[PDB]
């Protein structure tokens, strides 16, 4: 994907369009820039997006130079799980309740760069 | 080269056309010594994109044949799906062509035929064997994509 991010789009839109690509890009791209993550994500549908703004935040945050589309693949997979949980869990719900705890979903997300650092990561 | 040697003994054609071609750095063993005085030093080599239009031309499907080549680069009818580096985009690539070959020519039921092959010295046997019980049926006539892995 740094190949053809320079020269050519390149990623399959079945994926982008797919569950499993499309909530991580939705959490990632409120995450860039500085937005409030208060209100609530994954609606079940695509926002406005495209494959080369989501490959870009892909491949600016999985930390390793220069990957394959398995890693990527993997790095994506593994932020999915991990925000299912989140969302399947009630500490955004007692958060919604309860007006201070706010702000641990950068925690979260950075935390998982970190484990999936770990995981999905040699070199 | 006696069966060669009797066959010219016999009776044969007298305008054939039989070239040989042996690795140079091999010369040692039978055949290219024992055949040494038709010796032709010119050694016949056409440039590459030569080589790559007329495979090209004759890979070319014509129209109006129901082939699944049509969703490949408009009818070539064999494509090689390389890489440098291993595990970037080469089997969904083939599974896109499947999925438009799904959508073009509808109610598709189109075979995906996948052979994976694993083992080194490749075995021609392997691959005739698992093509066997596949287009000797007079039905799969359809539109068919076979994805050889080595
Ligand atoms: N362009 C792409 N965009 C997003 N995901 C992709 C892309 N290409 C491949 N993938 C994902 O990568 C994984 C494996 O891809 P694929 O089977 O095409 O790789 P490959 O090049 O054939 O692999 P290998 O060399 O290991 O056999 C799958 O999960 C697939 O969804
Ligand atoms: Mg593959």
């Amino acid at each position: 994907p740094k190949e053809v991010i320079d020269m050519e789009p390149a990623m399959d839109p079945v994926e982008f369009c797919s569950e499993a690509f499309q909530r991580p890009y939705q959490y990632l791209k409120r995450f860039h820039q500085q937005q409030n993550l208060d209100t609530f994500q994954y609606e079940k549908g695509s926002v406005e997006g495209s494959p080369e703004e989501c490959l870009q935040h892909f491949l600016i945050y999985c930390g390793l130079i220069n990957p394959s589309w398995s890693e990527l693949r993997n790095f994506a997979w593994f932020l999915n799980c991990q925000l299912k949980d989140c969302e399947a869990s009630i500490f955004c719900k007692s958060a919604f309740t309860g007006d201070t705890l706010r702000g641990f979903k950068n925690f979260v997300v950075t935390f998982m760069i970190l484990m999936a650092r770990d995981f999905a990561t040699p070199t | 080269e006696e069966f060669f040697q009797s066959l010219c003994t016999r009776a044969h054609r007298e305008d054939y056309q039989l070239v040989i071609l042996c690795d140079a750095a091999r010369e040692h063993c039978y055949i290219p010594s024992t055949f040494s005085q038709y010796k032709v030093p010119l050694v016949p080599q056409a440039p590459l994109p030569n080589i790559q239009a007329y495979l090209q031309s004759h890979y070319q499907v014509p129209k109006r044949l129901l082939s699944a080549a049509t969703v490949f680069r408009d009818g070539l009818c064999v494509g090689i799906v390389t890489s440098e580096r291993a595990g970037v985009g080469k089997s969904l690539y083939v599974n896109t062509l499947h999925t438009k070959l799904k959508a073009k020519l509808r109610d598709e039921t189109v075979p995906l035929k996948i052979i994976r092959l694993t083992e080194p010295h490749l075995d021609e046997n392997q691959v005739l064997s698992a093509l066997l019980p596949f287009l000797k049926e007079k039905y799969q006539k359809m539109p068919v994509i076979f994805h050889i892995d080595i």
